[PDB]
């Protein structure tokens, strides 16, 4: 019984490096990407844009 | 013979208070194995949605 | 008995101080392997869309 109240604990940070930290890395690299793919197609638009005026 | 069955009757007697430390062994690794996991998966999805 | 469990249980109470360095690793390595890369390819998209 002591052994597992200390594999909670375990567990606890395990899991934190393991499951939270990576999928939070990925949210950061899904934002900073989506604005450089809106960054690409607002320029894209606007070049279309001029050409056809 | 009465002798001897009273062997069973202590093992038993003991056996309780045996399974009386797996409920808590069970409870602590349940806390490990399945409330912990879940609460961790779940906030994976609260920041991919994001 | 007890006291050879009991070698289990301080094995334990260090494995979380191992792994407690484990999160602080692993946050430092996805600075390196993701946040600073994907920034870095972020940069290359907004020079080649001008």
């Amino acid at each position: 019984v002591a052994v597992q109240e200390q594999e909670i604990a375990r567990r606890e940070k395990e899991l934190e490096a393991r499951v939270r930290k990576p999928a939070e890395a990925e949210r950061y690299k899904l934002e900073r990407l989506a604005e450089a793919e809106k960054s690409q197609l607002i320029m894209q638009a606007e070049a279309e844009a001029a050409s056809v005026r | 013979r009465q002798e001897e069955i009273e062997i069973e009757v202590v093992q038993r007697k003991k056996q309780i208070a045996v399974e009386a430390q797996e409920i808590l062994r069970t409870d602590k690794e349940l806390i490990a194995t399945v409330r912990r996991p879940a609460e961790a998966e779940a906030h994976r999805i609260q920041q991919i949605a994001e």
